[PDB]
DNA sequence: GGCACAGGTTCAGAGCAGGCGTTCCGT
DNA sequence: ACGGAACGCCTGCTCTGAACCTGTGCC
């Protein structure tokens, strides 16, 4: 090693043509033998020497070696050391000061690691590049620079890695080595070995990303580019966190610095990172005081949203900073009148999040606790006070406070014995207290009667919801754990009143049998929503006491009619009205659907034939399911208790998906035999309406859990998920064998969805989904049924399966000459027709609803070629693997061009579908011209061609060529300011496709003089038109014109 | 290309008094692109017929953008002179498409530069005149034939 | 009644105080009667005015209602002095529905009484406006979003300016939208050069403020090649500099030192020039920015020979503008350096070192129509 | 015979790529 | 002597969501 000390030191002098062979030539010699600890003074000299120019030619063999050092190191822990991060990061450090010396030196390397296109990376990232990155990042000039590389780096990487997910050509094709989003986690865990320097740069990365692609419009083009991009940087907050220490106590002032700031677009991710952050580690919190402290401020002028996972977050510290709490107490009961709407739901919020916290040491129930248990206690008092001032308010503010009641009972049961006398109060203040009078309920108290307007002021129903969750709750936990339980029985004496006088009560007392028009029909609209809530938690409370008596059963019945005769009326008053979320608890819906449908006890049995002897409760109880599940869809909260529980509602869940599924296996449709007025909204149209919509909902919210789920509807998940789909199969196959003049097209579309809802779950290499192909390969070729949509459902879920088991050209291939077959031809002298190919095809469905499709999965299978052909290029700019990958395409490309070239003859309808046939034939020929670019970097290198692109140029010249223009010309020939609009966008793609053809003309010839082969030979001259006008037609639209 | 370019489109609302002679110096300046066209033939020589093509389809982009608006509202005021005109840009299109074919037999890759974005401004300009017989309410009046391959000379090819 | 009692009644400071203490004492029932009968004092007498316009402005009412005071108001608003102003437009901002902005920002911009208006408590109201502004424009984003489309339609008031500025400063979302309209406006030139020099006369202790946020500002405008720009980039530099205190001037020496250090050709320039004319504005300032010259000595690279011919001037003339020990340490040091470049033979430091080791012989030899010992020191370097 | 349902059409905005522009080098 | 290539700026392409309306099917 003296040797090249000396050598170096002699080579100080300036040299150019020689100096950069000995340079480089030693840098490899030593990269393949030098000692690791000799590796950082040899370091230094190579750079130092190579500040004299060649710095290039250096740097990308440095960079190469330690990447092949990291992958031997993951094949190595797939010797070890802590030490081989170590002297990297004693080598980074002196590299990033060269480049703080020398500037021109970053400049071409952040220009020679730009991605010029998708393919031109080709991995040239790694876990050292992007340590480099982050360091030039450090440094202010580059910052931006670098931040947007690496932002369109992960963009990018996200984007293949869903197409690579979204099609398995491409996972038989390429290699699954793509991969950044990994590559800074990677470094991240490096960056445990004291590299400091680069934490900088995660911080900044991580907060542009965020910031950057966030939801904006509270995105099917960016799915995967953005929304998991961003998750990638919440990620990477969260890593960093848990790592280094000393940047704990910064990052949450820049969190918080936007939090409070950029009130009006969502936050919703920001929020989740800073509830997993405090979660995990707390007591850095309370390292920024004044930072909350000052946050705690503007709490009058926040979302709500944002205030109930800030003060989830921040309770942690409310459990030692008793001035804190104070002064958040302060602030908190100085907002209770302020005049804006959202401040004061934000303050009673924060009010019912911290009393729920804060545990009474007391007697308190267990969990799911200071040591001054009386401060607590005066504290919640006093608290409860405040609430008592709160409660007397607009309607939203009530509503939120007997929401969050039953949850404040359930994390602290002491004051429940406040809490419902408070509620009784409100319960006094309308429940009259003689048993003859008829109402419990007085609707001029009840609404805001005001000026000019009517609104509500208080909720009875859900004051009357509210109570009966918390008395259920006592009587279910507290008396069995067990001078004031009086009232207890009084309230079930109260209710039971309330149960008998409605029972007897009529439309009479309520002026009943009234819309917008007027503000008398709006009071009279608000109280028909007011007595069907109130009537629906008394059906819940009768139900929960009865245990079962035929006398309680007959009070549920009447009371169930006279709910039922109510909503009638407003649904015959409305023919937005009717949707109103019911009151009916998640526990109490799964109860009732069970109890229904699966019951044995004979003392059940007696009132449940009185129960089910009318069928609209049948119907209601699987509405009501339906609206629970519809709203479950767009959040995990629901309108019932236990909306923030997952696991209890998942878990729920799985009792009403078993009984509804045991309910549609065991009953046919001929048990019904119903009238055909509700034939239509027959329960088994209605329980395929929530299979369809709950097994769309499963897989997307409750991911890990899917084997339990499943394991719980009735091994490995295929086999479970084989018997379900088998059932489904065998009633889809019972309902297409049925009359052919008419089915049931709602169900038959609605188990199709259900099949290509639970289809996905299947593993793509296990035998069912080879016998689910096959099954949908017999019906489609077999059945031929008059329906579009049944059809277009059918062939979307024949293409997602088919896509995933293999590509679908062969398939494209096969209906194309059955859709030439059923449509026609252009010319009029040729006659086709295979009519075997695929019977669902159909004459009334093939040329508008098939089409379409066929022409969409046509265009998914050309994005899947350009992105490869793209990545082709940017490995032929990197530098023969690629002769099969070459091969695959050309094959493609054939099958494809036959598809075109047996479609193109056909005599579409004059519309959208035309307008899609000639896009998607631009962007044919657009790839085509794209493959033959490829092909003029590589043969002018090699001077020669091979034998295949020969026979495809050919094939494409004599098949589709011409016939492009002869379909033009049919196109145009095949005759019929807003309409202005129309016709200019009905201008552009028939230019198009000549452009692109003409293209493709213009890069064969380019590629024939750069190759010596006369490819033009092969395709025929460009046939071109000219217009004409008929003078007849002219002279008679004229003339009567005029 | 300047000259015809600066001219402004004349409204639907404004008089005839203004659309005719619009109409006769855009049959002027069409029919002196024709003869400056119809010189191409006497000198076939790489550079001239190279600055043809390129200005060629710029003349038939500005034609496109400014004159077929004036067309539109004025087609049935002056319907025979718009047919005159139009069968003169006919005969015009005709030598650009004898000049593209010719271009693109004789593999050349500077001739062939400028030759896809001038058969799409021509084509653009062929469905703008469907447009425009549309606009009027008589697509039906408009048609297609196939114009055959002849070459710089007038005579056709295989 | 009891309220309304002790309003009749009581004298100026007790029916202040409890007007004041209105919202408190209120509960949620009487927001309707309580504003319609203090709209009637509003109507009755004039002095107790303003608290009862902020208490409507805290109070809960309809826009129905609240369009009434709002017409009555607007009138007075052009004839009120700046203690009662920022009160009233905290009504004003606080009280206006989604479709009226437009109307009420131009209404209000065109009555603005600080023309004629603009001792202590008249800056300290001043900043009371622009905290209230602050606070109304943070949050209220149909108004923040109406008053640059108000403006845009109106296409030169420097209140105006003073906000668009610290609405540049605060919402994040309009920084790049923002940054195209202030392009826009100062390339029509609609912004003159003399309401730069008024607002910062008038507001130099606001805009400290935001003073980053127009340090940023004028560094997003320097990248833009527009002389228009370029020369407003430096206006607002001298600016910021000769007005404020020595934060910010050191804050803008540490950014100009930056650009100076980015080497293109046209920032440099404009750099260049902006830190001569700062250097002959106020040299005492200047006097202790001492690390920022020796930063701009150390990267003599990027900085090409053209710019090196005038770069050592604004040095060498804060150096020798006043001799004091400043000046001593920061000669000697660059003294030595641009010797021992000139020590070392290479042909690049030569030329570095030669190149400023004349310019600054001929600036410290310099002088109007010098004792003995600075001839002979002169003489022997 | 008209309602309620749905898919089509239209749109304005957000966001970005090639192709012009210019310069340098190969041809 | 001439052209393409390269790369910064810009227009104008492409999608996207939503509102909006007719047409359809049915009571």
């Amino acid at each position: 090693q003296y040797v090249i000390q000396l050598t170096s030191m002699f080579k100080d002098v300036p040299l150019t043509a020689e100096e950069v062979e000995f340079v480089v030539e030693k840098a490899l010699s030593m990269f393949s033998k030098m000692n690791l600890q000799e590796i950082p003074p040899l370091v230094y000299q190579l750079l130092v020497l190579s500040s004299k120019g060649s710095r290039k030619s250096v740097l990308e063999g440095i960079i190469a070696f330690f990447s092949a050092l990291d992958k031997q190191h993951n094949e190595e822990q797939s010797v070890p050391s802590g030490e081989l991060r170590h002297v990297e990061g004693t080598i980074i450090l002196h590299i990033v000061f060269a480049i703080k010396l020398d500037y021109e030196l970053g400049r071409e390397l952040v220009k020679h690691l730009k991605v010029g296109q998708q393919g031109d990376s080709n991995n040239n990232l790694s876990p050292f590049s992007i340590a480099l990155l982050l360091s030039v990042t450090r440094i202010q000039r580059f910052q931006d620079q670098v931040l947007d590389l690496l932002k369109t780096s992960v963009v990018k990487s996200f984007k293949d890695l869903q197409l690579l997910q979204g099609s398995k050509f491409l996972q038989n094709l390429v290699p699954h080595r793509s991969y950044v989003s990994t590559m800074i986690l990677e470094v991240v865990k490096n960056s445990v070995h004291s590299w400091d320097h680069v934490t900088q740069g995660l911080v900044e990365l991580g907060f542009i990303l965020m910031d950057s692609y966030g939801p904006k419009k509270v995105p099917s083009l960016s799915r995967m580019p953005n929304q998991h991009a961003c998750k990638l940087g919440a990620n990477i907050l969260l890593e960093t966190f848990k790592i280094h220490e000393m940047i704990r106590q910064e990052i949450l002032e820049q969190v918080l610095n936007r939090v409070v700031t950029r009130a009006s677009s969502p936050i919703s991710h920001f929020l989740d990172l800073l509830s997993n952050i405090v979660m995990y580690a707390p007591l850095v919190l309370q390292s920024c005081s004044s930072k909350v402290t000052e946050a705690f401020d503007y709490l009058s002028f926040l979302p709500l949203q944002t205030v109930q996972r800030l003060l989830k977050a921040v309770q942690p510290l409310l459990k030692v900073s008793m001035s804190m709490r104070d002064c958040l107490i302060l602030v908190l009961r100085k907002a209770m009148f302020a005049n804006q709407l959202d401040a004061r739901k934000s303050a009673v919020a924060g009010f019912l999040l911290l009393l729920k916290n804060f545990k009474v040491l007391g007697s308190l129930s267990s969990s799911q606790s200071h040591y001054n248990s009386v401060a607590n206690e005066t504290f919640c008092l006093e608290i409860m006070d405040s609430l008592r001032r709160c409660l007397s308010q607009q309607a939203d503010v009530r509503l939120m406070l007997y929401e969050g009641f039953y949850d404040v009972l359930r994390r602290n049961s002491q004051l429940a014995n406040s809490v419902m006398q408070t509620l009784l109060s409100q319960l006094k203040q309308f429940y009259e207290p003689k048993p003859d009078l008829l109402p419990p309920l007085k609707l001029e108290a009840c609404i805001l009667t005001q000026g000019d307007k009517i609104s509500l002021q208080e909720p009875l129903d859900y004051l009357l919801c509210c109570i009966q969750h918390c008395l259920a709750w006592y009587k279910n936990t507290v008396i069995p754990l067990q001078e004031e339980e009086a009232f207890y029985e009084d309230l079930d004496d109260i209710l039971e009143s309330i149960t008998n006088r409605m029972i007897k009560s009529e439309l009479e007392d309520f002026e009943l049998d009234f819309s917008q028009s007027t503000s008398i029909g709006i009071k009279n609209n608000i109280c028909a929503f007011l007595v069907m809530g109130v009537c629906e938690v008394l059906i819940e409370y009768n139900f929960s006491i009865s245990s079962f008596s035929k006398n309680r059963f007959e009070d549920i019945l009447s009371l169930f009619m006279c709910y039922k005769k109510l909503s009638d009326i407003l649904n015959e008053k409305a023919g937005a009205n009717k949707t109103s979320d019911s009151l009916l608890s998640m526990k109490f819906v799964s109860s009732l659907l069970t109890a229904l449908f699966r019951d044995s006890i004979q003392s059940h049995q007696e009132s449940l034939s009185v129960l089910r002897s009318s069928n609209e409760f049948m119907r209601y109880a699987v509405n009501v399911a339906l609206q629970k599940v519809q709203q479950l869809k767009e959040t995990g909260h629901v309108s019932g208790p236990d909306g923030q529980n997952p696991e209890k509602i998942f878990q729920n869940l799985c009792d009403i998906t078993r009984v509804l599924l045991w309910r549609y296996t065991s009953i046919p449709t001929s048990v019904e035999e119903s009238g055909k007025k509700e034939k239509g909204k027959s329960i088994s149209l209605l329980c395929l309406e929530g299979l369809q919509k709950i097994f769309s909902a499963v897989q997307q919210f409750y991911q890990p859990k899917i084997q339990q789920f499943l394991r719980a509807l009735d091994v490995s998940v295929t086999q479970r998920t084989a018997f379900q789909i088998r059932q489904f199969q065998r009633s889809l196959l019972n309902l297409l064998s049925s009359q052919e003049e008419d089915f049931n097209s709602k169900e038959a579309l609605l188990l199709v969805t259900v099949l290509t809802s639970l289809s996905k779950l299947l593993e793509p290499s296990s035998p069912q989904f080879v016998q689910m192909l096959s099954w949908t390969s017999k019906i489609c070729k077999e059945n031929s049924r008059e329906d579009a949509l049944f059809c277009k459902s059918l062939m979307n879920l024949l293409f997602s399966l088919h896509v995933s088991y293999k590509s679908p050209v062969i398939l494209l291939r096969d209906l194309s000459q059955d859709i030439h077959g059923h449509l026609g031809d252009i010319d009029q002298d040729v006659e086709v027709e295979k009519t075997n190919h695929f019977a669902i095809v159909n004459l009334r469905t093939a040329a508008p609803t098939v089409c379409l499709l066929v022409l969409s999965q046509a265009e998914k299978v050309l994005e899947e070629v350009d992105w490869l052909i793209t990545k082709l290029k940017g490995q032929v700019s990197q530098e023969l693997p690629n002769q099969p990958v070459e091969k695959a395409i050309i094959m493609q490309l054939g099958t494809l061009l036959t598809f075109f070239h047996e479609l193109v003859q056909t005599a579409l309808p004059s519309g959208s579908c035309v307008d899609t046939l000639l896009k998607d034939l631009c962007k044919m020929y657009t790839t085509l011209t794209a493959l033959v670019r490829y092909y003029l970097q590589v043969c002018q290198s090699s001077g020669g061609i091979p034998k295949n692109m020969e026979k495809l140029v050919k094939l494409s010249g004599s098949h589709l060529t011409p016939l492009c223009y002869s379909f033009i010309s049919y196109v145009q020939n095949k005759s019929k300011a807003t309409a202005m609009a129309r016709v200019l966008r009905e201008t552009k793609p028939i230019p198009n496709l000549i452009f692109a053809i003409e293209q493709y003309e213009k890069f064969l010839i380019h590629l024939s003089k750069k190759s010596k082969v006369n490819l033009m030979q092969h395709m025929k001259l460009s046939t071109s038109r000219d217009f004409k006008i008929k003078g007849n037609i002219l002279d008679m639209v004229l003339r009567e014109d005029g | 290309e300047k000259t015809v370019k600066k001219i402004e489109p004349g409204t639907a609302a404004d008089s005839q008094q203004i659309h005719e002679e619009k109409l006769l110096y855009w049959n002027m300046a069409v029919r002196d692109f024709s003869i400056l066209i119809n010189l191409i033939k006497v000198f076939d020589s790489h550079p001239v017929l190279h600055v043809c093509l390129k200005y060629g389809r710029l003349f038939v982009e500005a034609f496109l953008k400014q004159c077929m608006p004036l067309l539109d509202f004025s087609f049935r005021k002056h319907r025979e002179d718009v047919l005159s005109l139009l069968e003169t840009f006919q005969l015009d299109t005709r030598l650009l498409h004898h000049l593209c074919g010719h271009s693109k037999i004789h593999q050349d890759t500077r001739l062939t530069q400028h030759v896809p974005l001038l058969k799409k401004t021509l084509e653009l300009l062929v469905c703008r005149v469907k447009a425009m017989l549309t606009l009027n309410n008589c697509r039906e009046a408009f048609w297609l034939g196939n114009l055959k391959n002849r070459d710089l000379q007038g005579e056709e090819i295989k | 009644t009891k309220i309304m009692q002790l309003i009749s009644i009581a004298p100026e400071n007790l029916q202040h105080d409890i007007i004041t203490s209105l919202p408190e004492i209120l509960g949620d029932s009487q927001h309707a009667d309580v504003g319609k009968e203090l709209s009637d004092l509003l109507i009755e007498n004039t002095s107790l005015t303003v608290p009862i316009l902020d208490v409507l402005s805290s109070l809960r009412l309809d826009p129905n209602f609240l369009l009434k005071v709002r017409q009555l108001v607007m009138d007075k608003l052009s004839s009120i002095r700046l203690e009662d102003l920022p009160v009233i437009i905290k009504f004003i901002l606080h009280s206006v529905t989604a479709m009226d902005t437009l109307e009420v920002i131009s209404e209000l911009r065109e009555k603005l009484d600080l023309q004629h208006c603009v001792e202590s408590s008249g800056q300290s109201c001043i900043i009371l406006l622009f905290d209230v502004i602050k606070s109304a424009i943070r949050y209220e984003k149909t108004i923040s979003e109406a008053w640059i489309k108000a403006i845009e339609n109106t296409a030169h008031k420097v209140f105006d300016l003073v906000m668009l500025f610290i609405i540049y400063s605060t919402n994040t979302q309009t920084k790049k939208y923002i940054d195209r309209v202030l392009r826009n406006k100062i390339r029509s030139g609609c912004i003159q050069e003399q309401l730069l020099q008024s607002t910062f006369s008038v507001h130099y202790l606001v805009l400290k403020d935001m003073c980053s946020s127009i340090l940023s500002l004028a560094q997003s405008l320097l990248h833009s090649l527009d002389q228009s720009i370029i020369s407003f980039g430096s206006l607002l530099y001298k600016y910021a500099f000769k007005f404020f205190d020595t934060y910010c001037q050191q804050e803008v020496v540490g950014a100009l030192v930056t650009h100076i250090c980015s080497g293109n050709e046209a920032e440099v320039d404009t750099a260049l020039d902006v830190l001569l004319e700062l250097v002959v504005l106020n040299p005492s300032a200047m006097m202790m920015n001492a690390v920022f010259v020796k930063g701009i000595l150390d990267y003599l690279d990027n900085i090409s020979p053209q710019q090196i011919r005038k770069l050592f001037y604004v040095l060498s003339t804060l150096a020798f503008s006043k001799q004091n020990e400043a000046s001593s340490h920061i000669q000697d040091d660059m003294h030595l350096v641009i010797r021992k470049q000139l020590s070392s033979t290479v042909f690049k430091y030569k030329l570095i070192g030669i190149i400023g080791a004349v310019t600054m012989a001929g600036i410290m030899a310099a002088d109007r129509s010098l004792s003995d010992e600075q001839c002979t020191q002169v003489t022997s370097l």
